[PDB]
């Protein structure tokens, strides 16, 4: 008479070890369906075999024993989604962990949905200003783009993403709704205290109000760290599909791949290259394709992604790193040598790229940065070669002069992202040649003073450049008058 | 016959048949699904059970779910009705424009043309790209491969070639998007509507589109290439008229295969690949070819994992080509685009008897001054230049000039270079490189040769650089 | 109830229970043994059988031997009673001083503090060691890691730190020997009695000892760190104070785990390590931390296999540290101690808003000239210094003087160097490095800067050079 424990909707643990439960029964369970253990603990059905279901546990497995009851949920893994998550810190499953109570979300979304295909999209064209001169000019990002941040530990990777988040406050406090951009920071494999400092940094900057933080830290089970990235991405697709724009950071995917490898090997799937599952690429390609620009017929919203990869000994050319690069719409490569020489952000120009190009820049920024990337690449080449004392013609000497000055103008301190018209103004002074005779060690001081000057007394000029999104002949004529005169004074 | 799913692990699905057992390669339709889910039979495990690879996601599948044998391999629409349309791996339209009203269908698995069907004719196909036309010229109806690590220029080169060769082209084109960027597919598609290469209103479309990108599971990425070449084969055979076939990126076919190899029960070969890499590749590649019935000019982008051309995937690919264009990160990093490696690109037609000894000698001269500089580089980086003779250092300076004259502003690349695209005639290429080799420009500065078209612009840039 | 041994392979033992299966992590007691032999449940294999890890030798075990479920995970003594005492993995006294009579016991397993319990206060901890204070400062209640290849100086450094911080500390300390030398444990024990931090006659002891050295079987070494940190957790909360936790060497935790993994049935990961490497380390490290309830200042020595920092063990450890001190074999061979790589050592505290702009700028300055010198070294290797521009000769010179000024005689090494140890105040460290950078000593010979304390000693030495 008791038919609550049949073997179609329920099962029993055959064995349990290392976050893997082998379950007998669950005959009607679906591949990738969420299941629940007697303990309140959730798990996901990954292996559907003739005699057992292979289940991946989303928590501490110490709570499961041989014989426990396992119940179907009838639902493919999903998570809570919507605006109620802004300003909140949640785990990989969507549960609040900031101690501010339950998230009253009124909607949910599958973590594995496939990315939009060809039709629903439209060319990336709206600027996604990081507020970092070197990025916004050399390797510009547009809304719906994917741009990798890669480099050895401590080269400045997390910092680029934080400043980028803080930068949006200009638009999020603004009145133009189209310019708004909600942020998602996914923490994977990190140390909890590091994530807390981080959210304290965003709070102090007053950016937490428009950011969702998804945290699967170092002591969270492997499957939790594997899911985290897909969970936050769904939270991001909510904006993308409802006429809004969101920005996502996966910090980092190196650690997510290590967890995937753990879970996969424990499921007995035969290891592949470098011990990773033979499908590590698909792990990440799948996820990042979800960042996209939607067409007006589809709401015209978008999701922008900045994945992070940690290299070993500055080897961008390795397997894991080239995989991810082969997915994204560009990459920002940072090296420890440049970081220590004073080049910060420590970007290597020849090795970084943007696959969207000037189509992600305003006309103004294009007017000053258009040929600067190739030119800076050639500059670094000839600079290395000239160290051979060889006689230098006027042409190469001028290239060296120009390159060394621009190198200084792209230096930038932390926590103070610049408005686009301001970057345009300081780029201009260098690219137009006005600084070729200023001692290179003076370029940073010049920029700091020049900028406060134009901001203090030339709000109209700055405002016109920002409003027209370009440098008119008139705006051009006024800048020339400002830099030549200001410079002369500066060199007094 | 009706089957029942007995096992599901990722993209690999085991089905059991009580009566008829479907032969390897047959397409099975899964019952109970919102959208068409196809399974391809790969092996017969025994005990009336077959192993299959799914052509779309397997989430939602349950053990005991019914499966039907279609009684044949995946069959897709082929013919003039595919022009201007976008299909997926299984021949379904993905352009939201309705059914592909073709009069015929065709299996995506086919035997390769026999040895008696081969053609040996070979003629130059000028691209307008200085390094290619000069050093390793492409041939009409030949097999062309573009090798490159991640982000070195493969796609930008294929887009440029489509722009310079396929717009003029009077026949038909096929573009296969294989495990690449979906964004790139939406890009290309609107690009082609603008150029009228694709027409949504009348029936003047000259290109067929097939896509299976990196958002799809491995089964789909492992067969989409076949889908695309199947479309191309019809034009070649059932119409004869000249066909262009572009594939970005065929490596993805090999990677797809390796994603499921262990699940298919294979012992891994070197570097984690499937033991069948070579034969898998052969039976597919041997179909991409010109025959006596008709011509196919194939251009395939080829990914190089970890930037290592000795990687089994790229390494087994050199043998199926007539012209190789090898792209390098070391060169791209220097601002040199296209980042072609002049000392690692080749062509079966680079022969004095085919291109003329003037073309041959200049190309050969360029290669020699460059290999010589390259062999020199590390030495002078230590002992300095002063120890070289006036002639030894005159080659150092011309070598650097020649390396710069190989760069070129692509039309398609305007959004990256900030320069107006350029197209250089073959004769102008030979002339220009010849003159530098002869010394007729030893007085111009290096940068004059950087990012320009014809040699006149080098002279003019030098003037623009003077004052 | 009781279970029986069905299988034995090294530290791995399988036990069948006809009634009531013991949960994962529970401690089982093997019967018929002269000394306590604990088995820790690792997994439920099925068919009423469990796979476990022994905490001591398995020689003498027989198929059929009885095993008892203790009803909980390994529990050890905690509180004021652990001070001055030495215990092993399972809480037993190993100093021959009798029973540890505590009122409290605690399981060596436990969930790591929650996100809401994390602390965000950042305050420097001045060590008196120039390289560290200047370039990658330690933080009160932060996590410090000391990386080093074989015999490069990890132990000497942790000992100097105990000598410079633990002694002048009001609170308690916990030292955990994990897979290292037993006689180093004997030296440490006698050294602390001599100095009075340990007292066998009164209740003034300030340090609690936990040891599971390289003479122990894998299971023990894989758990001693949990034991040590469990004692420190008590002092952290159950007293609300400041605790120091020293561990030599946490690498041995991962190595021991690698030994049993080879027997637990796992498919190997890169370089033969256990697939669970990162998560095993994660659930352990996340407990070694400061919370809003109390602070733990931890110092962990980290071994580097074959001197390869990309080895999975070390490479995975970086993510757990607030400050990293990377020792270098090439530096030590130059005679420069401590052998700290000034360009590969970092601190999350090196921020102008935390240490001040002067301190911040002097550090960036030192690292800048060191990196520029580094970029030159390649051209110097063949042709040498005589071929450099009169300008590069200058960066070389100041750089080499800076490399030596980072060196310093330790008090704890006096016994073999013959040089009085030195402790330089942070203000004195910034200044000295400023002066070298500004050129105020371009006229002083390099050797004057090697192995001294404050700047004044450099000049004095430059004088004794007559
Ligand atoms: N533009 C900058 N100027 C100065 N310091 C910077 C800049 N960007 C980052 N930093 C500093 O560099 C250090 C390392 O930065 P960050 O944590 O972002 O690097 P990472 O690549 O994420 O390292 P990790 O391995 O810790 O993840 C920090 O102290 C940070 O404040
Ligand atoms: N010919 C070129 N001129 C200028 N930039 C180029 C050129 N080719 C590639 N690039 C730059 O490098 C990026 C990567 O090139 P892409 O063709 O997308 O690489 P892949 O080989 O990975 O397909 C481009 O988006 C662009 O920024
Ligand atoms: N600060 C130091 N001053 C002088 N010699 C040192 C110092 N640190 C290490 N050494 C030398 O290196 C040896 C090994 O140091 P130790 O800490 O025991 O190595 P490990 O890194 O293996 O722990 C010491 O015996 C001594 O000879
Ligand atoms: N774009 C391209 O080929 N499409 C346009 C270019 C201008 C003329 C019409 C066609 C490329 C697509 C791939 C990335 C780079 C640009
Ligand atoms: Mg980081
Ligand atoms: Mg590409
Ligand atoms: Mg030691």
């Amino acid at each position: 008479a008791d038919t609550s424990v049949d073997l179609e909707e329920t099962g029993r643990v055959l064995s349990i070890g290392d976050g893997i439960a082998r379950v007998h029964g669950l005959r009607n369970v679906q591949a990738e369906e969420m299941v629940e253990f007697s303990s309140g603990l959730k798990g996901m059905s990954l292996n559907l075999e003739p005699d057992n279901v292979g289940v991946v546990v989303f928590g501490n497995d110490k709570l499961i024993k041989e014989g426990d009851i396992v119940k179907r949920t009838g639902a493919i893994v999903d998570v809570p989604v919507g605006e109620e998550l802004l300003g909140r810190v949640v785990d990989a499953l969507g549960n609040a962990i900031d101690g501010k109570g339950p998230i009253g979300s009124k909607a949910r979304r599958r973590v594995g949905l496939k990315a939009p295909g060809i039709i629903p999209r439209i060319s990336v064209r709206e600027p996604m200003q990081t507020g970092i001169k070197a990025v916004d000019s050399l390797v510009p990002i547009g809304r719906g783009q994917r741009e990798l941040i890669i480099g050895d530990r401590q080269t400045g990777k997390t910092s680029i993403a934080i400043d980028t988040i803080i930068n949006q406050k200009r638009f999020n406090d603004g009145t133009d709704e189209k310019k708004k951009l909600y942020c998602i920071y996914v923490a994977i494999g990190q140390k909890r205290s590091t994530v807390a400092q981080l959210v304290k940094r965003l709070t102090d900057a007053d950016a937490m109000k428009y950011t969702i933080v998804v945290s699967a830290t170092a002591s969270d089970a492997a499957p939790l760290q594997y899911l985290a990235p897909y969970s936050g991405c769904s939270m991001g697709e909510y904006f993308r599909d409802n006429g809004k724009h969101a920005l996502i950071i996966y910090d980092d995917l190196s650690k997510q791949a290590v967890a995937y490898r753990q879970m996969s090997l424990l499921l007995r799937r035969p290891p592949g290259r470098e011990a990773y599952p033979g499908d590590v690429f698909y792990l990440h390609s799948r996820l990042l394709e979800r960042a996209a620009k939607m067409n007006d017929a589809f709401g015209g919203g978008s999701l922008t992604a900045l994945p992070v990869i940690e290299t070993q000994a500055g080897d961008v050319s390795a397997y894991i790193p080239t995989n991810v690069i082969s997915i994204t719409d560009g990459q920002i490569f940072l090296e420890t040598e440049l970081f220590y020489k004073g080049i910060r952000p420590a970007i290597n120009v020849g090795l970084s790229v943007s696959r969207v190009g000037s189509a992600a820049q305003t006309r103004a920024m294009k007017q000053v940065a258009g040929t600067m990337k190739l030119e800076l690449a050639q500059y670094r080449e000839v600079a290395a070669f000239a160290q051979f004392g060889s006689d230098l013609d006027a042409a190469t000497q001028q290239l060296l002069s120009r390159g060394v000055r621009l190198t200084e103008l792209l230096k930038q301190g932390q926590y103070s992202p610049m408005a686009i018209e301001e970057q345009v103004a300081v780029i201009y002074a260098g690219v137009r040649g006005y600084l070729d005779k200023l001692e290179p060690s003076k370029i940073t001081k010049f920029e700091n003073a020049f900028l406060s000057h134009v901001i203090s007394q030339h709000q109209a000029l700055l405002g016109k450049i920002r409003t027209d999104g370009k440098i008119s002949e008139e705006s051009d004529a006024k800048l020339k008058e400002i830099v030549t005169n200001f410079l002369a004074g500066f060199e007094a | 016959t009706t089957g029942r799913i007995v096992a599901v692990i990722g993209a690999v699905v085991d089905v059991q048949f009580d009566e008829g057992l479907p032969p390897i390669l047959n397409a099975l339709e899964v019952q109970g699904r919102e959208t068409r889910l196809v399974l391809e039979v790969a092996q017969h495990l025994g005990e009336s059970t077959v192993r299959t690879i799914a052509m779309d996601g397997t989430e939602g599948l349950v053990r005991g779910q019914k499966v039907l044998d279609s009684g044949a391999p995946i069959r897709i629409p082929v013919g003039p009705e595919t022009l201007g349309r976008i299909m997926n791996v299984i021949g379904e339209p993905i352009d939201e424009r309705g059914p592909i009203k073709t009069k015929q269908f065709a299996a995506i698995h086919a035997e390769a043309p026999e040895f008696v069907e081969m053609s040996v004719e070979q003629e130059i196909l000028v691209t307008g790209i200085k390094v290619v036309d000069l050093l390793a010229p492409y041939a009409k109806g030949g097999k062309i491969g573009l090798f490159g690590g991640a982000g070195v220029g493969k796609t930008v080169l294929i887009m440029e070639l489509i722009n310079n060769v396929a717009k003029a082209h009077g026949g038909y084109s096929v573009f296969a998007g294989v495990g690449e960027r979906t964004r790139e597919g939406n890009d290309l598609y609107h690009e082609m509507i603008e150029s009228g290469v694709i027409n949504l209103k009348d029936a003047t479309s000259k290109v067929a589109l097939v896509y299976g990108q990196m958002n799809e599971p491995p089964g789909a990425r492992a067969r989409v290439a076949l889908t695309g070449l199947t479309v191309a084969e019809y034009f070649r055979d059932q119409e004869g008229q000249d066909v262009l076939l572009f594939i970005d990126n065929i490596f993805r076919f090999t990677q797809a295969g390796s994603e499921v190899s262990a699940l298919l029960g294979r012992i891994p070969s070197a570097v984690g690949y499937q033991p069948t890499l070579a034969t898998d590749m052969g039976t597919m590649q041997e179909r991409i070819t010109t025959t006596k019935k008709g011509s196919i000019t194939s251009v395939q982008a080829i990914y190089v994992p970890a930037d290592d051309l000795t990687d089994p995937a790229p390494a087994t690919t050199f043998a199926h080509l007539d012209a190789t264009t090898v792209l390098s990160r070391a060169i791209a990093e220097l601002g040199i685009y296209p980042a072609v490696d002049p000392l690692d690109s080749t062509s079966r037609i680079m022969d004095p008897n085919i291109v003329g000894s003037e073309h041959y000698d200049v190309a050969r001269g360029v290669q020699k001054i460059l290999q010589d500089y390259k062999s020199l580089q590390d030495i002078i980086a230590i002992l300095g230049m002063d120890e070289l003779s006036e002639e030894d250092k005159l080659t150092v300076s011309r070598a650097r000039k020649i390396q710069r004259f190989l760069s070129q502003p692509f039309q398609v690349a305007e959004v990256f270079t900030g320069h107006l695209g350029k197209l250089v005639p073959l004769k102008e290429t030979i002339k220009g490189f010849q003159q530098i080799l002869a010394g007729e420009y030893d007085h111009l500065p290096e940068q004059a040769f950087y990012m320009v078209g014809p040699i006149e612009e080098a002279v003019a840039k030098a003037d623009k650089l003077a004052e």
